[PDB]
């Protein structure tokens, strides 16, 4: 489930105008 | 573990295959299909051998979203598994991509063609989203990792906003944008047979791609732009060298106000669609505050991109400029209509960009069937 | 002479008078009311009140009132006292669907057959203008299919899914007068059994009944594809005729001696009865398929003034034509 | 939703109304409608839609209407409408409750479809015969139990009130006259 | 197609970007990579621990032993040259390459990189081929384990050479689609008069088997190539080594093309039913 | 020769089956079944039927008042031929929602099984059912009987091929 991919995840200025 | 499990991801535009584990997907072909128009059924072609091939009759046989034709997609997948991949069938694990709001009849076809004529052990069907929102923790703080967020799936057919709040899609709240890549590409074509001469008829798609491609961005208003191209056109004003598909005679032409007017048409879909005016900036907003009153805060601050046409230059920015002024004046409105004496807390807005943006479907595959525990969870052969 | 109202098929068909307008139901929840404007049949009104199926119609001509039954458990009696028909409510106390609907030859009673082992029979009460109902149930095991009159405005008889054919009597008291002596028995209270047939070891659905018009003689038919006449006069006598074609849905008397029948054969037949007790087959009456009607035929009337001079019937059913026939 | 037809939830409120009102119905056995939902394909039936779409309703039909016998499918805490009703009846005096079993009556347009009546019979029954009168399978013929519901149902509120207005149509105390208020204010009738 | 082809295509490919991306002059990237192929192999492509100018491309049979000891290592030393290197953890045989010091014409390399497994298994056909050759007969046969559940056998006589392949099935359709195909292949023999020999026994060994210990049974089933010397001759060897290598994924192949067939002739009959019904209506 | 009866006699005997009305139930209020699966009154069901010409293959035909179900077993001579039926059946009854008039489980001991009722009647014609399941009965064993020669024939030239090069 979701702890087995987080798991896995390690393992493997013009614009206010 | 004895053998990684097999990812392929169909697209209308566009197929992704590969290996689990893996960072990358090993092949990226487009989705064709080439015939002749005993043992004729397997003369045929897949992928780049199909583009342009001249006895030979191509087509797509993925449209919209949907399957068209099942006897080509059997094929396809029958020359997807025996050349590029490599792999035997009879032991290996496969992740399918479905479309969002699939039918059952379409969902069991694909079972059928697998389980009947391949004999694959075993066969999971996932959704797009949880796929997507998975890649996205890449490049996030620890701190932070949750399966709450809006995705906006891009790419060549329809776009598609969908919510999923704790691991599960909302069926409800889905909504489609009819505008792609597709629609860009077709929209600069006619910019371009407008104002430069030297564009072969044949080669006006490829070219349209190319500049499409390459220099493309988005720009926060539309008159400084055109003022600031015509006052200094030396900084702005690029050159394109393309080959002629006769006689290699090159040619050159200037990329001009077509930069900045392709992409546009997200946020002004009333300059090349004329039934539909809404931007993307209000279609995310009415589709958060359409769920669940508990979950309106977290969909905010997680709004992902996953598709190949959010890729250009400041996407985010403007979405989340846009949708930053049209909550500030709704609390405003909240708060004068219950005087001065209480503020409420703003709305934070966030929308994250990755490195993995042009496949995060294909990453998301790849890591959730590493695990060990992938292996529970498929459809085995004895079930069908 | 054929004419093709609708694809779909025609529930039930009801006649006025003069032979001008006809009432139809398509198969839905509606009747429509076509007249004559020339020579060419155009659609005249529209009647929706019901919610379910509509299965039954008749027309009283003399009073110009049509009633309406259907699957819903309801019924309706229209009446036309502006440009527009209005209804009139009807209490029929049954829990299952309604099947049939007659009205009576002096057009103040009509009896209504449904499936919940019942026989329903309505008259009128004015105090609060309605319609009231009386059941016969005592030997009815099974849903009734068929229902006539006889000229008398008391005896009723009955087909039903029990393999039986019964002659009941439906004596109210406060709207009818005394009646007299009948062949068929005496003593009529009401909801009295008068007479019972059906014994013929292998019997089946009965789906038609009729009287004659000396009202002494019965006929009916099966779904084992036999006709059957009874004939109360000389004695309570049966003669079965046991034909070679398929069921037949309905059976109407044009005189004392010759009986019309028609069904899924798509083709009306004749049957002759003797005075010495004896049926005997004469012939079709209309010698893709090589039939006018191209499915099978749910219904058979009489354009003509009735069994007094009958020359002219009517014919419709499943395949959406309406269809007469002349004798001569 | 769960068969690839979208309808949203404002715009097409009135679509599925009708769907709801023509093909719908409450199961007397759920047993026997399952079976004919696994093993046979009389139970699906097309609509067409303004647009010129026929969409495929199947067993949908008798899963619909079971929120009412069965209040937890929608996440209502209670009881149900056959139990509410036993509840009902069981907390009265015990003289006047055989004055209620007899006469229970339905009303409104909620109550139209298709075995309603023939599903609470059954349901009281066997409610009344597993809490009060536990087995002895003899004495619920003497245990009379009945349901009044005329093929009129829709419009009850309107006929009583049509009789009401005309039984006392005359009389000058029923109606609450315009001088009243005129004074008083308030009514005690 | 109909042929199942006898190269590598994500090493060729990957190879051949890294080759002509290093001789155009940029930098070059990181590639860390693994691959399965046919019959249970395992690859993997990767940097050697941090430096990104060498690549090193590393197989991973699990049944290499036996092949060490018919003499697999002679020919990776005489094909390969001096690419070989110290294996890696886990691995059998890898190849390094370097980005530098890079021949200048690069399709041989990649070509030959291809055909890893193709020279893994060459040796004992080589070995075997030999003996026709030189004469030298009296030599007992060989064993070779693909899978769990199967074996080739390989043992030469004084004037043919034959090798037997074991073939196992799982679905019941397949047993007796494999009877209809590989039946063809007996009378085949008959149809020409140049070619190699077939022969078939159904759920019981051979003679020469039977005195050894096989596997009896329902969906086992024994196809024995017979070749002559006139195919295995220096000047066609390649030929036939490259073909009998791969008979098992042809034919499993070709199984599972056929009812992949025969879905498209149930679709057309479903769809001329649905039209016929459809021609009843009145509408 | 032989199988021109035995269509002649499945022929008629259907004709004399498909007479249906329609009938709501007298059990549970406004519901219409078919009253040959849900049987709840034994007066309404008619005698069932059993046609046949050798000892494997016959037709089995179930009458009611608005219901009728007939149930075929085919021919099958060897095991190519009995898995490719099994096949086939298990094919078209997946897609039983557009074939109307098709069961989606078969009646134990049978292959493929049909279920007719009125509204089928009243919306197509009479005859055309009839043809239409005497057309099925043999364009089945038609289809079968071309499939096997073309697997049969798929493998020469995948032999021939192979063989051909070395
Ligand atoms: N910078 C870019 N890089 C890559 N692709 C781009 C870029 N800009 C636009 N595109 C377009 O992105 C699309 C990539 O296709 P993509 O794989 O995202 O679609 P898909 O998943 O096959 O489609 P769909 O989801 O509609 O089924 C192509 O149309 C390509 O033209
Ligand atoms: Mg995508």
């Amino acid at each position: 489930p979701t702890s087995g991919i987080v798991g896995a995840l390690m393992e493997v200025d013009e614009w206010e105008d | 573990g004895r053998l990684p499990a097999c990812v392929v991801d169909c697209g209308t535009g566009y197929t992704k295959l590969g290996y689990a584990g893996n960072t990358e997907p090993q092949f990226i072909i487009p989705s064709c299909i080439a015939i002749k128009e005993g043992v004729d059924d397997l003369d045929f072609f897949i992928g780049d051998e199909a583009i342009e091939k001249p006895t030979y009759a191509t087509k797509w046989p993925i449209r919209h979203g949907i399957v068209e034709d099942w006897d080509l997609m059997e094929r396809f997948m029958e020359q997807v598994i025996f050349k590029y991949l490599r792999a035997e069938p009879e032991d290996h694990y496969f992740l399918l991509t479905e479309p969002p709001l699939n039918t059952p009849e379409n969902r069991e076809y694909t079972a059928e063609i697998m389980f009947e004529s391949f004999n694959v052990p075993g066969l999971y069907i996932a959704v797009q989203a949880v796929l997507a929102l998975a890649a996205s923790w890449t490049s996030r703080q620890v701190g932070e990792r949750t399966l709450t967020g809006t995705v906006i799936d891009s790419g060549d057919g329809v776009t598609h906003v969908i919510p999923v709040a704790e691991g599960y899609v909302i069926g409800s709240c889905i909504k489609h944008i009819p505008i792609a890549g597709r629609d860009i590409t077709y929209f600069i074509q006619q910019l371009l047979r407008d104002r430069e001469v030297g564009i072969p008829p044949e080669q006006s798609l490829e070219t349209a791609k190319a500049v499409k491609e390459r220099y493309s961005y988005v720009c926060p208003d539309l008159v400084k732009e055109f003022n600031k191209y015509d006052t200094d056109g030396s900084k702005w004003i690029k050159q394109y060298t393309g080959i002629n598909a006769i006689s290699k005679k090159e040619f050159s032409i200037d990329v001009g106000y077509e930069r900045f007017l392709g992409p546009e048409i997200f946020f002004h879909p009333e300059f090349a669609n004329p039934d539909f005016t809404q931007p993307i900036s209000e279609v995310v907003d009415e589709v958060i505050q359409n769920c669940p009153i508990d979950v309106r805060r977290p969909l905010y601050k997680n709004i992902v991109l996953s598709g190949g046409s959010t890729m250009f230059r400041d996407f985010g920015r403007r979405l989340q400029r846009d949708l930053k002024r049209t909550v500030d004046a709704r609390l405003k409105l909240s708060e004068e209509l219950s005087g001065g004496r209480l503020k409420p807390k703003p709305i934070d807005v966030q929308v994250i960009t990755h490195h993995m943006q042009r496949y995060a479907v294909w990453f998301g595959g790849s890591m959730l069937a590493s695990t060990p525990e992938f292996y529970q969870v498929c459809h085995t052969k004895k079930d069908y | 002479s054929l004419h093709q109202f609708l694809l779909e098929p025609i529930t039930c068909h009801a006649w006025n008078r003069d032979r001008t307008q006809i009432a139809l139901s398509p198969n839905n929840h509606e009747v429509h009311i076509y007249k004559k404007n020339g020579g060419q049949w155009v659609k005249a009104h529209e009647l929706k009140e019901h919610n379910g199926h509509i299965t039954g119609i008749d027309w009283a001509p003399k009073s110009d009132r049509i009633v309406t039954c259907g699957a819903d458990r309801n019924a309706y009696v229209w009446s036309q006292k502006d440009g527009v028909w209005k209804p009139t409510l009807v209490i029929l106390r049954i829990n299952r669907a309604a099947t049939f609907v007659k009205w009576s030859p002096l057009e103040n009673k009509f009896a209504v057959g449904s499936g919940a082992r019942l026989i329903s029979v309505c008259y009128f009460e004015s105090e609060n203008d309605w319609w009231v109902s009386k059941h016969i149930k005592k030997p009815i095991r099974s849903t009734v299919l068929s229902l006539d009159w006889h000229p008398n405005n008391v005896l009723l008889a009955a087909g039903s899914c029990d393999f039986k054919c019964r002659v009941f009597s439906a004596y109210i008291k406060e709207v009818d007068e005394k009646p007299a002596s009948t062949p068929w028995g005496s003593k009529m209270p009401f909801g009295q059994l008068m007479s019972e047939f059906g014994g013929s070891g292998t019997g089946g659905w009965v789906h038609g009944v009729s009287f004659s018009a000396s009202g002494s003689r019965l006929a009916w038919v099966s779904h084992d594809s036999t006709v059957s006449v009874a004939d109360a006069s000389k004695s309570v006598q049966v003669s079965t005729l046991k034909t070679e074609f398929l069921p037949l849905l309905s059976v109407s008397f044009v005189s004392e001696n010759s009986v019309v029948a028609a069904g899924h054969d798509c083709c009306p037949m004749l049957f002759n009865y003797d005075d010495r007790g004896c049926l005997t087959f004469v012939s079709k009456l209309d010698i893709a398929l090589e039939t006018l009607h191209q499915n099978s035929i749910t219904q058979v009337s009489i354009y003509e003034v009735d069994k007094q001079d009958c020359r002219k019937f009517c014919t419709t059913g499943i395949d959406g034509a309406m269809t007469i026939w002349d004798f001569k | 939703l769960l068969r690839g037809y979208a309808f949203n939830h404002s715009a097409d409120f009135e679509t599925v109304r009708m769907i709801k009102e023509k093909l719908c119905y409450v199961g007397y056995n759920i047993e026997q409608e399952q079976k004919l939902a696994l093993e046979t394909t009389v139970l699906v039936e097309s609509y067409t839609l303004p647009d010129g779409r026929i969409i495929k309703v199947g067993g949908e039909r008798f899963e619909a209407p079971e929120a009412l016998f069965q209040p937890h499918l929608i996440n209502v805490e209670g009881v149900g409408v056959a139990e509410l009703l036993f509840n009902t009846i069981q907390a009265a005096d015990i003289d006047t409750r055989s004055e209620f079993y007899k006469h229970i009556v339905l009303s409104g347009g909620s109550t139209m479809y298709p075995g309603l009546p023939s599903r609470l019979e059954r349901e009281l029954k066997q409610l009344y015969l597993e809490r009060v009168l536990k087995g002895d399978v003899e004495k619920l013929s003497k245990f009379k139990i009945r349901i009044e519901d005329p093929p009129r149902r829709k419009h009850m509120v309107f006929l009583g009130g049509a009789v009401l207005a005309d039984i006392m149509k005359d009389k000058d105390n029923f109606w609450m006259t315009r001088q009243e208020y005129q004074e008083k204010g308030v009514r005690v009738l | 197609m109909i042929l199942l082809e006898v190269n590598n295509r994500i090493i060729e490919e990957t190879l051949a970007l890294k080759f002509e991306n290093a001789a155009a002059g940029n930098k070059p990237e990181a590639v860390e990579v693994t691959f399965a192929d046919f019959d249970g192999v395992l690859y993997h492509i990767s940097n050697p621990n941090g430096d990104k100018t060498k690549v090193m491309v590393s197989i991973s049979l699990k049944f290499y032993k036996e092949l060490q000891a018919h003499g697999a290592d002679e020919l990776l030393k005489r094909v390969y040259g001096s690419y070989l290197v110290n294996p890696e953890s886990g691995y059998n045989v890898s190849l390094l390459y370097d980005l530098e010091n890079l021949p200048a014409s690069k399709d041989s390399i990649v070509h030959q990189a291809g055909m890893l497994k193709r020279n893994c298994f060459a040796s004992v056909f080589e070995k075997y081929f030999q003996f026709q050759e030189e004469g030298k007969e009296g030599e007992n046969r060989a064993v070779i384990h693909y899978r769990d559940d199967e074996t080739m056998y390989v043992e030469s006589k004084k004037d043919r050479v034959t090798v037997v392949f074991s073939t196992v099935f799982k679905d019941d359709d397949d047993v007796v689609i494999g009877k209809v195909f590989m039946q063809e292949f007996k009378e085949g023999r008959r149809a020409s008069h140049t070619a190699p020999q077939v022969l078939f026994s159904h759920r019981e060994p051979p003679l020469e088997l039977k005195d050894t210990d096989a596997a009896v049974g329902d969906n086992i089933g024994y196809i024995t190539f017979v070749l002559f010397p006139r195919h295995t001759n220096a000047s066609a060897r390649d030929n036939t080594i490259n073909l009998i290598h791969t008979f098992r994924d042809y034919l499993h192949y070709h199984i599972k093309c056929s009812k992949a067939y025969i879905h498209t002739r149930m679709r057309a009959k479903t769809s001329d039913f649905l039209k016929v019904l459809n021609r009843a209506r009145p509408d | 020769a032989t199988l021109r009866p035995y269509l002649s006699a499945v022929r008629a005997t259907l004709q004399a089956a498909l007479c249906l009305e329609n009938f709501s139930s007298q059990v549970v209020e406004r519901h219409n079944k078919p009253e040959v699966e849900v049987r709840s009154s034994k007066e309404l069901l008619l005698q069932p039927v059993t046609i046949s010409r050798n000892e494997k293959e016959k037709v089995l035909i179930e009458g009611s008042i608005n219901s009728v179900r007939v149930s075929i077993a085919v021919k099958q001579a060897d095991e190519i031929e009995k898995i490719l039926c099994h096949k086939f059946m298990r094919f078209m009854m997946m897609r039983a929602e557009n074939f109307f008039i098709l069961r989606r489980k078969p009646v134990e001991g049978y292959d493929i099984s049909f279920l007719i009722t009125n509204f089928h009647t009243e919306q197509m014609y009479k005859h055309k059912l009839v043809d239409f399941v005497i057309h099925f009965m043999e364009e089945i064993d038609k289809e079968i009987s071309e499939m096997k020669l073309s697997v049969n024939a798929r493998a020469r030239i995948v032999a021939e091929e192979f063989l051909k090069n070395f």
